[PDB]
């Protein structure tokens, strides 16, 4: 009766909040860093361009 | 023939133990014909004759 407000809006940046299983989501905090491997076929000589 | 209107570019070039390098030419000649081509300088070589 007296449970109070969730914690999908007392969250700091908002993450979502999910169940079964547990998991926030959708939180903007820090920054990724990503690295991508890729083949040469995409890349084209400078001559072809 | 003849050859005129020469000139140079290169949009990239790599310093390798293979042909790294690439250069465009524009010039004009005065007829269809073979030319041999070469560099007067050992420092560099060309792979085409």
């Amino acid at each position: 009766k007296e449970r109070g407000a969730s914690l999908q809006h007392t969250a700091p940046f908002g993450c979502q909040i999910a169940t079964n299983p547990v998991r926030a989501v959708n939180c903007a905090v820090g920054n990724i860093p990503i690295s991508i491997d890729i083949p040469d076929a995409a890349f084209t000589r400078v001559v072809d361009a | 023939p003849s050859v005129t209107d020469m000139s140079c570019e290169v949009p990239a070039c790599t310093h390798s133990s293979d042909f790294g390098g690439v250069a465009i030419i524009k010039y004009t000649a005065s007829k269809k014909g073979k030319c041999a081509v070469h560099s007067m300088t050992n420092a560099v070589t060309i792979r085409e004759a």
